[PDB]
């Protein structure tokens, strides 16, 4: 499979997440994704074919997980946007008020701002501290996903939003979204990986 | 909020 930032994506052949960005550790292929998705070991799928396992994992306290990928995989500075694509050019951090989208299989590409950084969400499982919160809408199946300028600078993965009935906050103003992602930059010194750009 |  090309690993593209956004796609869809399955743990053990039963829940979805989306592809958060390529990344190696010397020879070694993996994508970033939402610690919550799955444990260490857990086989990840990519359209009915293995291409992976979760390698390390922190969920809750922190939100973040890598998959090692086999080296049949292509690893691509892309993220999905429709039948385009955003190209990944570094890992700036962004302010808040600056503009961002975020890519997942649920919602596709979503836009908006970052709203503040270092909330806490109170998730069933406890706590998740350290999270930047964006107004761009998401639904279940995003977490992992990319969030990124347009501009290319990865900021983060989904973890978390305030989800309504119809299972993504997207049906309510960008002023009540609280979408959450956890931060790119932790989770590349964490587990010593280096980002895929182009 | 809720995970995803």
């Amino acid at each position: 499979a090309n690993i593209v930032g956004g796609i869809e994506y399955s743990i053990n052949n039963a829940s979805l997440c989306s592809v958060g960005f390529s990344v190696t550790r010397g020879a070694t292929k993996g994508f970033v994704t939402a610690g919550h998705c799955g444990t260490v070991n857990a086989t990840a799928r990519i359209g009915g074919a293995v291409v992976g396992t979760f390698a390390a994992r922190v969920f809750p306290g922190n939100d973040r997980a890598w998959v090692s990928l086999t080296s049949a995989q292509t690893l691509l500075p892309r993220v999905a946007n429709g039948s385009s694509f955003v190209t990944v050019r570094g890992s700036t951090e962004a302010a808040v008020g600056a503009a961002v989208c975020r890519s997942g299989r649920t919602t596709g590409y979503q836009c908006g701002t970052i709203t503040a950084k270092n909330v806490t969400a109170n998730y069933a499982e406890g706590a998740v501290r350290g999270l930047t919160q964006g107004n761009a809408c998401a639904g279940r199946g995003d977490s992992g996903g990319s969030w990124i300028t347009s501009a290319g600078q990865a900021q983060g993965v989904m973890s978390g939003l305030n989800v309504q009935s119809n299972g993504n906050n997207c049906g309510i103003p960008a002023s009540q979204r609280s979408s959450l992602f956890e931060r790119l930059q932790p989770i590349l010194s964490q587990y010593g990986l280096s980002l895929v750009t182009g | 909020a809720a995970p995803l």
